[PDB]
């Protein structure tokens, strides 16, 4: 329960945490490996998977951005511009993780 | 000669930032080479 | 978490932060209390301290092959690491102002320096795998500051400016 | 916290009393020497008098030597540790 | 003797002024068992044990110094209680090589 | 009682274990050494749990600040003049013993040099006036010693590893460049003939150094 | 009392060279004990037992 | 410490600052509740008040061999 | 209750203790008729409103900061009727 | 007490950001009332009339 | 880390067999850990020896 | 885990051949023995102990065993995961038999 709640924070950052997902490149779908979990709160983490899936595609364009300074002048200055709004994504994530540690609700 | 040296160093630095002087310590030795001259030409006069 | 990583980012090794000097870096996370998700991102911040201690080695070696513009670019480049290091102690008080911050704060502050740090480290490594020295380091970094990324192109004009200033000294006395 | 060096006078005083005690056990006399209050500003007035050749409550004039005699003990001696006991005699 | 043995029990532990009761009563019992020694007095013989020991631990210089200190010691004041003092320092003599294992992990047993 | 007053108003002892020792803090990030040490005691079935002298935050750092411009300290297991090395049991509350050593050895070397530089101070004149230029420069480093000494004695002291060691951080580099000149200067001083060569090849490393540093 | 101060400075040199590990205050207690008369065997035996005891109590 | 260190500096014996005639005035070794580390520098601070009363004795012997220049050397050094 | 209510009139009007009488009766009546909250207690609704407001004025940077600061108010653990205070500030913008 | 200061600081900063026209003393008073379970609606209503 | 404990266990295990002993490796592994937890070599020897005395009598 | 007492309980249990509580009395005995004051005999030289073991092999005519042990000592040191080697060597010394 609370463990899926830490684990969606790791998938908003787009880098697989607690469980193996076997996905990062057609969604990000969590696998708990049980039938006893409901699929009414694993359907919610398939909406939280598609926010993290579409995240890693902006990060990986910026990983192809690292060049000595080859092709384009505008070509890495564009991806520069996509790194600013990406920084802000990370700012809405820093208030979420702070909700998790014991100090309204922590629900999904 | 030591005092004279400091005074000619001091007045170039104060007249701050050293960027009016260039470059930089050998310029301060080549002021001191005329301090030697005024003693070297004037000793040779009494000879 | 936080204070060992703040000072492994300044380039002082842990043993939960293994660094074996100039052949590689192993991230060294077999840590129970830090989660497999919070340690995985912690490796992403670690790569940015690997490139930070591959850069300071080039400082201390050439201020202390031959050329006055190797060490003039060394007193240009410390000025650019001056807000990097400035940010390292403002974070020290960030973890004292409240203790309700974690490493998500460290991911957020360090992306601004993430667009500076491989991109300048590749510039000096390209200088040094060709063994470029003299006035043509300044032409090398000038054809890089002709490049893109809006932070880096302003930064390398400052690193160009202190050792072009050392150029300016020769031809002021020469004239 | 402070160490003795920073900690003013009191810390040094507590230390001096403890240290002297340590030595004081092997020496046996009628009554052990103890402190008898004067303040540091009261010492500088007893010395103002001894320059003209007048007694205070730390000086006992001795006609047998025609000289003055200060307290020899652990009598308060400022905050110095029995240093004024030798310095004030000169 | 009671005020002196006690004060030793407080200082050694560095803490406790009645929490050292156990150690006091114990010290008193031990002292209350009658030891007899192997050699009583002679300044030369105890001094010699300390010299040989010096050589043996590789602190030869210090051993050289100790002889100066011994002579000095007589001149600042003559001791009647020296053999016993010089012994006590002997039994507490240590080697500059090696540690005695852990004795801060030994408490947990 | 003089002893109970001394135990309260001066920091608990670290050269002796007779007065125990601050080893707590209330966050969960500052007990790091105990968890890391625990993790090892669970993980390696062969582990020696190292015995460690507890500090007592920012008192090992004032004693490194002593060293850096003054005398040796016996909470540092230094040996000879060319070896000034770190005691093998000092820890700070919220850092790993391995991690902490790694820094104590940085600044160990920057006090290694200051102890060497002091070893040249003894009580021709060219060689005395060069030694006195080193020492005239020292009163301006001892001038800083009292600056940083007033920040840490104040309550709240609000100094630590990362904001104490930035104030002396330009002077730390100025003493590093004292070292190369003087290490390459004297080398004919122990083999025979001082006569002209001690003065002359010590003017020569000085002269190379003002050409190397000023003109760049 | 003048006498009492001089002896302790020379005595402290032997003890620190020889490795004994007694501070000033304690070194004064033993000298008292030896002057009032004590078997030497007992005195060494206690000091060694108290030391071993103290280190474990602390830890 | 503060008035107490001025009067060890004059060279006059203290209790904490024992005088042993072999060495002049020196701080006594390893005094509890003071780390041993601060006394080493303190021994050096005593060394300027030790040589200073090794100095007044060079004065007072010839003031208050023989030589009219001995006591003239006493009035040379007093301004130092 | 009463003393605090009075002190408020006194402070905002910048007038003394018995010079606030007429307003003092108005507040006591308005407060007396609607003393307690009529709406559910739910901190979350207010934080979302405060954040829509920032969105509405495109002062998004002040909005982002406001979330950090709200989290800080919660983490300290000192207040209990956090919602009401925040709703009172929001009403007063 | 320490905690309470820090809390008043956050509250003052939030107030500034929301440009409400509350200072420290009025806000402390407002907080003490709210904490007693006061209806914020009614309270806002009083405060606006008091500012007029 | 798993290799390191094992290599260590092995060098000791070759040596133990050479001086002869009825002991298994597992008890020998404990002994290393007991030494590593400190403890004077005479206390360690006495208890080991004593266990062996007790085993032999028992069976 | 690896505390002195736990490590001792494991010894007793397996050697006597019974359960944890059946060896409870010998466990009490054991603790009494360890907690006896013993003063170190080794406060010097890893070497001197290694030499005694070598002497044991020669003494029983087990020369081949001493030839192999010497090489094995060198290995034991080299991996160096043991920081109290000397103690172990003493334990092994006392367990020396034919």
């Amino acid at each position: 329960e609370t463990s899926l709640v830490r684990d969606l924070l790791y998938v908003f950052q787009g880098i697989d945490g607690k469980f193996v997902k076997m996905c990062n490149s057609e969604n990000c779908y969590k696998v708990d490996g049980k039938v006893a979990v409901s699929k009414s709160l694993k359907d919610i983490t398939s909406k939280l998977s598609e926010l993290g899936w579409l995240h890693n595609k902006i990060k990986k364009y910026t990983d192809q951005r690292s060049l000595d300074r080859a092709f384009g002048l505008v070509g890495q200055s564009f991806c520069a511009a996509l790194h600013q709004e990406l920084k802000e994504y990370y700012r809405l994530l820093s208030v979420l993780h702070s909700q998790l540690q014991v100090e309204s609700s922590l629900t999904l | 000669l030591y005092t004279l040296f400091l005074e000619s160093v001091q007045s170039r630095l104060q007249h701050s930032e050293s960027v009016t002087c260039q470059s930089f310590e050998l310029t301060l030795r080549s002021c001191l080479y005329p301090h030697i001259g005024k003693q070297y030409l004037e000793c040779c006069g009494n000879l | 978490m936080i204070h060992e990583l703040l000072l492994a980012l300044s380039g002082y090794p842990g043993s939960i932060f293994t660094w074996n000097k100039r052949t590689g870096l192993q991230v060294s996370q077999d840590i129970p209390f830090l989660h497999p998700g919070e340690t995985s991102v912690l490796n992403r911040l670690c790569k940015l301290g690997t490139d930070y201690i591959r850069f300071t080695e080039f400082i201390e070696q050439y201020t202390g092959l031959h050329g006055i513009y190797l060490r003039a670019f060394c007193r240009g480049l410390d000025s650019i690491l001056q807000p990097y290091r400035q940010a390292l102690l403002d974070l020290e008080q960030e973890f004292l102002a409240d203790p309700h911050l974690s490493i998500s704060h460290i991911n957020y502050s360090l992306d601004q320096f993430h667009l500076l740090f491989p991109s300048i480290m590749v510039v000096v490594e390209q200088i040094k795998s060709q063994k470029i020295h003299g006035c043509q380091i300044l032409e090398t970094v000038y054809k890089h500051s002709c490049g893109g990324l809006p932070p880096v192109r302003s930064a390398l004009e400052k690193t160009l400016a202190v050792c072009h200033g050392v150029m300016y000294k020769q031809l002021s006395a020469w004239m | 916290e402070p160490y003795v060096t920073e900690a003013g006078r009191e810390a040094f005083d507590k230390l001096y009393k403890l240290h002297e005690g340590g030595l004081q056990i092997l020496s046996a006399t009628t009554l052990q020497p103890q402190l008898v209050l004067l303040e540091e500003t009261d010492l500088v007035k007893a010395v103002l008098n001894v320059l003209i050749g007048v007694v205070s409550s730390t000086f006992s004039y001795n006609q047998a030597l025609q000289s003055f005699a200060v307290k020899q003990g652990v009598y308060i001696s400022g905050t110095s540790p029995d240093n004024v006991s030798s310095l004030l005699t000169q | 003797p009671n005020v002196l043995l006690q004060n030793l029990c407080c200082r050694i532990l560095g803490k406790g002024e009645a929490d050292v009761a156990q150690q006091f009563q114990y010290a008193v019992r031990v002292i209350g068992s009658n030891f007899a020694p192997t050699v009583e007095r002679d300044e030369f013989l105890v001094t010699e044990k300390i010299k040989k020991e010096f050589v043996r631990q590789r602190r030869e210089a210090d051993g050289a110094l100790f002889s100066e200190l011994h002579r000095k010691l007589q001149s600042q004041g003559v001791l009647k209680n020296r053999w016993s003092i010089l012994y006590l320092l002997l039994s507490l003599s240590e080697d500059p090589r090696k540690q005695p294992n852990k004795t801060s992990s030994f408490a947990a047993l | 009682d003089a002893r109970s007053w001394l135990e309260q108003h001066i920091v608990h002892q670290y050269w002796t274990s007779r007065a125990p020792r601050f080893s707590h803090s209330s966050h969960l990030h500052s007990n790091l050494s105990a968890i890391w040490d625990q993790h090892l005691y669970t993980t390696d079935p062969l582990y020696t749990p190292d015995d460690k002298t507890i500090v007592t935050e920012t008192q090992v750092i004032r004693e490194t600040l002593w060293l850096l411009s003054g005398v040796k300290k016996l909470l540092i297991f230094q040996l000879n003049d060319g070896k000034v090395n770190v005691r093998n049991d000092i820890i700070v509350t919220h850092m790993t013993q391995n991690c902490l050593r790694s820094v104590l050895e940085q600044i160990a070397a920057y006090g290694q040099v200051v102890f060497r530089l002091q070893k040249f101070i003894d009580e021709f004149r060219t060689y005395q006036a060069f030694m006195w230029a080193l020492y005239k420069y020292f009163i301006s480093f001892k001038e800083e010693l009292t600056e940083i000494e007033k920040c840490i004695i104040n309550k709240d002291e609000t100094v630590t590893l990362a904001i104490v060691l930035d104030k002396l951080a330009p002077r730390l580099a100025q003493l590093k460049v004292l070292h190369r000149v003087f290490s390459t200067g004297i080398a004919e001083v122990p083999p025979d003939t001082r006569n002209v060569v001690r003065a002359s090849h010590l003017l020569n490393t000085l002269y190379k150094a003002i050409l190397d540093y000023d003109n760049v | 009392m003048s006498a009492v101060r001089e002896t302790m400075d020379v005595l402290l040199e032997i003890s620190r060279l020889l490795n004994t590990g007694l501070d000033m205050e304690t070194l004064s207690i033993c000298v008292r004990l030896c002057e009032q008369g004590i078997n030497p065997e007992a005195l060494s035996s206690v000091i060694k037992e108290l030391r071993r005891a103290s280190d474990t109590l602390k830890a």
